């Protein structure tokens, strides 16, 4: 067998990765997804079902699936987590009655055999507000640090101004791309 | 078969996915029981190609009533769908919400239809009244709670004379109910 | 008010359904084939089948029975009109009607049938709109459908602005055993092939006796149709108005106008036929055929079917003209003639065996029909005045018609 | 030629009827 194809398609950028949109509702998951693919902070209905959309970031098509974080679309993240790489969470810092539930979702999520080699990826949503917690106070509450042989990196991003969303993009193609 | 239908429409591939719908398509046309692949064909619903498109809605019409549970993964698509700006695309979503025989379905489909039920379209319009007359044979309390017979009335004295005949049409069969 | 309209198969298989209101369980297809073979074993099977609360009508097709199931009492000439409708435009896109084709464009006729019509109302019936939107190798609707004009597709540009009309003529002569015609009725067919550019609204102008009466020229050979059918695309407030026959033509081959009225002229051709059947020994065909019509027309590939025995065998013909071929299949004679001219006197005499043992039960007498056809022959007298071809960016067409003349229900009672 | 009849021309209307 012959790799050159392989070869010539990766030297200019083969590998595309993938995401996940998971999170509980109203928590900027369906805003982080449309600043990671269009870069505006557009109001939307509820996501009743599901949310499909494709990112290309540094020669990486990293498609996002939003999740909505409704209790009868909650249970459907399974039927999302087949044929998924990647999986974003996004955090709710200034709903500390729905942090819990949120933590209580990841933690449920993480905690399936189904879903192992996708690294953690936590998202300080709604980081605009003195509410809003810091990068390692809402870790600690959700536990990321116990999260044993899973890559969890704690993100602030803002979705009013969308700051953070890049840092998230960089550390998650760092965590799936090992190349140079 | 039915393990190889499921990684084929499981795939990231958009001639794979197409074969796949075509082969669901012919066996539930030739006797075959698809309604299990139902679940499978709900993430790969949300496709640019028009004719993928119409075989996954035919598909959820089919396979609405004998997997009820499976359809609720499919209101956003239908909403996402509603506002489609290819008049087939937002005539066929029409044509779909209205014909699913789910109970919790046409619940959250009132909206579209008062978006739709406004259509500048003669054939958005006339699929729009089509899914009125649906909805009220389907449930006659939620089309006089969502007040489409305003709407039916006053689309007889518009433009668009098949639209008019259609919504003359879905009053006198709301009224011969 | 069809619940759902479906397509049968000779065996009984539904070759595609598509239900339309979902009030009517698809289970109820296949009580439909016992309820057809029960109907067809005692003589009580309709088009219109009944599975206890719920209709199921069904139309025999070339190969499959569309069996439109319907549950509450919606309107049977509404389903019929849908039906044909279908039949129609599923010719029009597949030009064989048959399992071949149900089974080899079903991603196409799946969308065509879900396009057509919704919730039990059709929606979209011609076939170019159709065509325009759906096609089996999606753009949005055309906005022809959304226009009055359906029926004439704006935009159209042709290198020449030809029309090719056929004034066809259908001769049906009920001739009873006694030689006395009962029903003698011409009906006439003005199909137009417009083949121009742009949408031109035709202006029919006939040799018409309501037209001629109202303009005070009623002293010529004029055409009185009993009963004249425009087509879609003919407004019918014109013609209700003042006979005004101003409509859109279509692109394409489309009837305009069809006329139809009683006939009491002589028959074009005057069939006589003599059965010199004896008891179980031999059989006699004293077939004499004389041309009515003009000498100056002749009726080209004239077929005399003249019904033999059943069990007759070892025929022989004498006749003077025309070649005639007994048919096992047809199990009859038929007269056949490459020309027929006007006046023509041909005389044929038949003669073959017949089995010693008696037929155990009667085969009946079914009536002789000819199957003559005279073009360049307008027996009706109505002959086509003017067609006013007008476009907005204006042209001059060159529009053609022809009139042809051929025998419809033409048969002759047996003795 | 074409059998059932040549194809002839048509006017456009009635001439005599002004
Ligand atoms: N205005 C504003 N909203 C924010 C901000 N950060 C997070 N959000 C939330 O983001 C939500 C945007 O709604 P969606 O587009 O539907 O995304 P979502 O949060 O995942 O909600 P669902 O799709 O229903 O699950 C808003 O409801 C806010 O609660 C912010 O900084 N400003
Ligand atoms: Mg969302």
């Amino acid at each position: 067998g012959n790799i050159f194809a392989n070869l010539f398609k990766g030297l200019f950028g083969k590998k595309e990765m993938r995401i996940l949109m998971v999170g509980l509702d109203a928590a900027g998951k369906t805003t982080i997804l449309y600043k990671l693919k269009l870069g505006e902070i557009v109001t939307t209905i509820p996501t009743i079902g599901f949310n499909v959309e494709t990112v290309e970031y540094k020669n990486i098509s990293f498609t996002v699936w939003d999740v909505g974080g409704q209790d009868k679309i909650r249970p459907l993240w399974r039927h999302y987590f087949q044929n998924t790489q990647g999986l974003i969470f996004v955090v709710d810092s200034n709903d500390r009655e729905r942090v819990n539930e949120a933590r209580e979702e990841l933690m449920r999520m993480l905690a399936e055999d189904e879903l192992r080699d996708a690294v953690l990826l936590v998202f300080a949503n709604k980081q605009d507000l003195p509410n809003a917690m810091n990068a390692a106070e809402i870790t600690d509450k959700l536990g990321l640090h116990s999260l044993r042989h899973r890559n969890w990196y704690i993100q602030a991003t803002c979705a009013t101004s969308g700051d953070g969303l890049y840092e998230g993009l960089d550390w998650l193609s760092n965590q799936l791309r090992n190349q140079k | 078969e039915i393990f190889e239908l499921k990684a084929e429409l499981n795939s990231d591939k958009k001639e794979k996915k197409k074969e796949a719908v075509k082969k669901v398509i012919a066996s539930m046309t030739v006797g075959k029981d698809v309604s299990a692949l139902f679940p499978d064909v709900v993430n790969c619903m949300q496709t640019d190609n028009l004719e993928l498109k119409k075989l996954v809605y035919l598909y959820l019409m089919n396979y609405a009533k004998s997997q009820p549970d499976m359809a609720i993964m499919a209101v956003n698509t239908f909403v996402k769908d509603c506002e489609d700006p290819n008049p087939l695309i937002r005539a066929l979503a029409v044509r779909t919400m209205g014909c699913i025989r789910v109970d919790k379905i046409t619940e959250y489909l009132c909206e579209p239809l008062r978006k739709c039920l406004k259509d500048e379209d003669p054939y958005v319009r006339k699929t729009a009244a089509v899914c009125v007359a649906k909805l009220h044979d389907i449930n006659a309390q939620l089309v006089e709670d969502q007040g489409f017979l305003d709407t039916l009335k006053d689309l007889i004295s518009d433009s668009n004379p098949m639209v008019v005949a259609n919504a003359v049409a879905a009053l006198s069969e709301i009224a011969e109910s | 008010s069809a619940s759902a309209v479906y397509v049968l198969d000779l065996k009984g298989k539904v070759l595609i359904c598509r239900n339309y209101r979902g009030d009517v369980d698809m289970s109820e297809v296949e009580h439909f084939m016992p309820i057809l073979m029960e109907k067809e074993e005692e003589g009580m099977l309709s088009p219109i089948l009944a599975h206890g609360g719920v209709r199921f009508m069904w139309i025999k097709h070339n190969n499959l029975y569309l069996v439109a199931t319907s549950k509450k009492n919606a309107c049977v000439s509404l389903v019929f009109s849908f039906l044909y409708k279908v039949v129609q435009v599923f010719s029009e896109y597949f030009k064989e009607l048959e399992e071949e084709s149900i089974r080899d464009n079903f991603v196409i006729i799946y969308e065509l049938l879900d396009e057509l019509m919704d919730f039990g109302y059709p929606q979209t019936t011609d076939s170019k709109i159709l065509q325009e939107y759906i096609t089996q190798e999606a753009p949005r609707p055309p906005a022809t459908v959304t226009n009055a004009v359906s029926w004439r597709s704006e935009g159209i540009k042709y290198r020449k602005n030809e029309v090719f009309l056929d004034v066809i003529e259908a001769v049906n002569l009920l001739v009873s055993a006694n030689g006395n015609v009962l029903r003698s009725e011409i009906v006439g067919s003005i199909k137009m092939r417009v083949f121009l550019s742009g949408m031109p609204e035709l202006r029919l102008g006939l040799n018409d006796k309501v037209l001629f009466d109202n303009t005070g020229r009623g002293k010529s050979k004029s055409v009185e149709l009993e009963d004249v059918k425009f087509h879609q695309c003919v407004r019918l407030s014109r013609f209700e108005n003042d006979r005004t026959i101003s409509f859109i033509p279509p692109d394409g081959e489309f009837e305009l106008m069809s006329y139809r009225l009683n006939t009491h002229v002589k028959p074009l051709i005057w069939i006589e036929s003599v059965i010199e059947k004896h008891s179980h020994s031999r059989i006699e065909y004293m077939v004499k055929a004389k041309s009515q019509f003009k000498r100056r027309s002749t009726a080209n590939n004239v077929e005399i079917h003249i019904p033999v025995p059943n069990d007759a065998d070892s025929p022989k013909f004498k006749t003077t003209v025309g070649s005639v071929k007994w048919v096992p299949e047809n199990s009859e004679i038929v007269w056949s003639v490459k020309s027929f001219p006007g006046g023509k006197e041909y005389l044929m005499r038949a003669h073959f065996g017949l089995p010693s043992v008696e037929a155990e039960d009667k085969e009946g007498k079914p009536p002789i029909s000819v199957k003559f056809e005279i073009p360049y022959f307008t027996t009706s007298g109505i002959q086509v005045r003017y067609l006013k071809i007008i476009e907005k960016s204006g042209y001059q067409a060159l529009p053609w018609v022809r009139y042809i003349t051929q025998n419809g229900d033409y048969q002759l009672r047996t003795q | 030629d074409r059998k059932g009849g040549s194809y002839s021309q048509a006017a456009g209307s009635d001439s005599a009827q002004s």
